[PDB]
């Protein structure tokens, strides 16, 4: 007669028509990628509604089942997982104004266009950022998109924010940053308790640790851009924001043709390799599959050699093409992706293979907690495999690499300062864009200082400046996909620390003695069974658990990924001797 | 099926677990609270039986098994069902084992 035992039952109830109701949802959705057509479009979206109508439906019906009666930690998390409403909070006339602004912002980003050539910005915009290396030809196709784009979705993006801010408020909330927050929030015992608030304090203390590297970095990127750019690099000064490589920044490794530390040794690529032994999809595929298996896990399902769309379609089908692990239930598990002989999607397929491995992990659990620990573990467990199956030494254990090649410290280098020219690079900017929006969404930044407030921070964490003087009549925040598009960005930050945090602590307990990026897990099963103690959780105990069970430690660190890039470390340090490591915010190329 | 098999059902919910060789294949609803249950279904009000989405597409584990369980019954009457026996000689001019 106690409310506990009816939450369970009604838990129950409503998993059994949840694994049903989404595994429909997402052979729908499958179906409709296979052979894109009006039809399995329509399909789709009539099977997403029913999904969400009954979601919505169940959480509506959830929310009559206070926490503080539930007393087994699993029914209550259970229940936790679904009293949250979301969206619905708001009413129907404010609802359907935050969806007509998100489709409105989202219509202007995709169907973007700079003109003086005329081009858009996936064809045009983006190699030409890419390659390009004349000064004019990228600051004039930046500005003209900052300024459309930005101009066109500000007035938009200053209504939306109030909007999603209401939102939140709505959920008892405060902001909508503290609703993005509310995913790495823990609950548990006196030690596995985690706080929204206490993510602020961590995410800036974890990036004062990786301030020095990162300020090397820059240092020897603008001493190696000097020469291509001579009349427009200060030698005591930021980087102009059209000189890195992309539109925003977000990657700098479009740099590595004009940073390279050294040319005469490039870096190893198994492609012609793969194709002299005469390799393809399905044999790559299998590479994987035993590369995952020494390790010690499951082995995969025979659904996901006969059901799954490991290479492109040959019947005219036309895909999306985008690297994809589904995982539509009941044991269905599958990998979309146009696969083919080439090094960067050879690793691909073991990064996508890493989700796979875990949804095939966390299955036991109820379908209300078949998730990960957070957003930021997800991704995390895939990437650490590829920085495993891409090392000089586990490349000749397959046989891409002949066995009379030596590693080079040269070689080794360079591949280092590739890596962190994308992994390094990236922490900053995702780090001052998330400081950014929060400060935004909690109406610390008064909505007539947001462009002002922006540069400045673009040039004290990112060290970037701009090529021309952008007032309050732009958006420049807005150009950003994740920024226009609804979607959260602090998950790339906790990603990135936790695929280094999940790679030292797998290779300590491996006993292996070299550099932590030389890492071999191969031929380890100890280090497959104590990763799987942390897959087969998912999100029925706080991620600070789950961090702990691999890592040991119930938060951040950083101390693993300075010496994940040690040796880089070094020869940036010696390198970068004649120069001052820094960047003085007062710079302008746009003033004389 | 592809679409589904959703003929065989199953029960999720009852008042009390069954007893030894015991079968229930009434449809009267999940009386859970202590709200009673007018025939409708919906709050703490659930439909007992269940059905299964037996497809092609399921994996290993959620696919259908027949099962079958042969039970041996043994009671003072006598026995009925006696399995197998046979050999073949009619061996002559010998004496043999009858
Ligand atoms: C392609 O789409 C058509 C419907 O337009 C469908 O009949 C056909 O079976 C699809 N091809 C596949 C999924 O092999
Ligand atoms: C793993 O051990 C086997 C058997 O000794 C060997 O053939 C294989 O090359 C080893 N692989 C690695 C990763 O060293
Ligand atoms: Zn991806």
């Amino acid at each position: 007669s106690l409310t506990e035992e009816n939450a369970k039952t009604f838990l129950n109830n409503f998993n059994q028509e949840a694994e049903d109701l989404s595994y429909q949802s997402s052979l729908a959705s499958w179906n409709y990628n296979t052979n894109i057509t009006e039809e399995n479009a329509q399909k789709m979206s009539e099977a997403a509604a029913k999904w969400s109508a009954f979601y919505e439906e169940q959480s509506k019906t959830a929310q009559s089942f206070s926490l503080q009666e539930i007393q087994t930690p699993i029914i209550k998390r259970q229940l936790q997982a679904l009293q949250q409403s979301g969206s619905s909070a708001l009413s129907a006339d404010k609802n359907k104004q935050l969806n007509t602004i998100l489709n409105t912002m989202s219509t202007i980003y995709s169907t973007g266009k700079v003109c003086n050539e005329c081009l858009l910005l996936e064809p045009g915009l983006d190699e030409i950022m890419a390659t390009s290396t004349d000064y004019n030809s990228r600051l004039w196709a930046w500005e003209g998109w900052r300024a459309e784009v930005g101009k066109q979705l500000r007035p938009l993006y200053e209504e939306y924010v109030v909007l999603k801010n209401e939102m939140a408020r709505a959920n008892n909330y405060n902001d909508y940053g503290d609703y993005w927050r509310g995913d790495y929030e823990a609950e548990g015992a006196d030690g596995y308790n985690y706080n929204r608030n206490q993510l602020i304090e961590d995410v800036e203390r974890t990036f004062a640790e990786i301030k020095p590297l990162y300020e090397h970095l820059h240092a020897y990127v603008r001493r190696k851009l000097m020469d291509t750019y001579p009349s427009y690099i200060s030698p005591t000064g930021c980087l102009p924001a059209h000189l890195l490589g992309d539109m925003w920044g977000r990657f700098w490794t479009n740099l590595y043709p004009l940073t390279v530390p050294f040319a005469q040794k490039p870096n190893i690529d198994v492609t012609d390799a793969m194709m002299n032994q005469g390799w393809d999809a399905e044999r790559i595929f299998q590479e994987a599959e035993k590369f995952f298996v020494s390790v010690g896990l499951p082995h995969m399902t025979q659904g996901f050699w006969a059901n799954s769309m490991l290479t492109e379609p040959a019947d005219g089908r036309k895909v999306v093409c985008h690297p994809t692990a589904w995982d539509l239930g009941h044991g269905d598990f599958r990998i979309k992706m146009c696969t083919k002989v080439t090094m960067d999607n050879f690793l691909t397929a073991h990064h996508e293979m890493g989700h796979i491995q875990y949804d095939m992990a966390y299955a036991r659990q109820p379908f209300l907690l078949r998730n990960g620990a957070n957003e930021g573990f997800h991704e995390a467990v895939g990437e650490i495999m590829s920085l495993s199956a891409a090392t000089p030494k586990h490349l000749k254990s397959i046989g891409l690499l002949p066995s009379d090649f030596q590693e080079d410290s040269e070689t080794e280098i360079n591949f280092l300062l590739k890596q962190a020219l994308t992994i390094v690079g990236t922490l900053p900017f995702t780090y001052m864009l998330e400081k950014w929006r929060w400060m935004v969404f909690r109406g610390e930044i008064p909505k007539e200082q947001w462009m002002k407030k922006w540069w400045e921070m673009k040039r004290e964490i990112v060290g970037v400046v701009e090529p021309l003087p952008h007032d309050e009549t732009y958006c420049d925040p807005a150009s950003l996909f994740h920024v226009s598009n609804d979607y959260s960005f602090i998950r790339y930050y906790t990603r990135t620390i936790y695929q280094f945090q999940f790679q030292e602590a797998l290779c300590q307990a491996a006993k292996y003695n070299g550099s932590l990026h030389k890492c071999d897990i191969s031929n380890s099963t100890e280090a497959g069974q104590k990763l799987l103690k942390m897959l087969s959780l998912g999100n029925s105990e706080p991620w600070t658990k789950a961090l702990e069970n691999v890592v040991g430690a119930r938060n951040m660190d950083v101390k693993p990924l300075l010496n994940y890039f040690q040796p880089l470390f070094d020869w940036l340090k010696e390198q970068n001797r004649n120069s001052f490591v820094g960047w003085n915010t007062e710079w302008s190329p746009y003033a004389d | 099926k592809v679409g589904g098999n959703y003929n065989y059902l199953y029960r999720l919910f009852r008042k009390s677990n069954l007893k030894p060789f015991e079968r229930d294949i009434s449809t009267e609803i999940y009386q859970a609270g202590n709200k009673p249950c007018n025939g409708v279904a919906g709050f703490n009000c659930y439909f007992p039986l269940r059905s299964y989405g037996f497809r092609p597409t399921y994996g290993v584990g959620h696919q259908p098994y027949r099962v079958v369980v042969l039970s041996f019954e043994l009671l003072h009457a006598p026995a009925t069902v006696c399995g197998p026996k046979k050999s073949t000689n009619l061996v002559k001019n010998k004496c043999v084992n009858f």
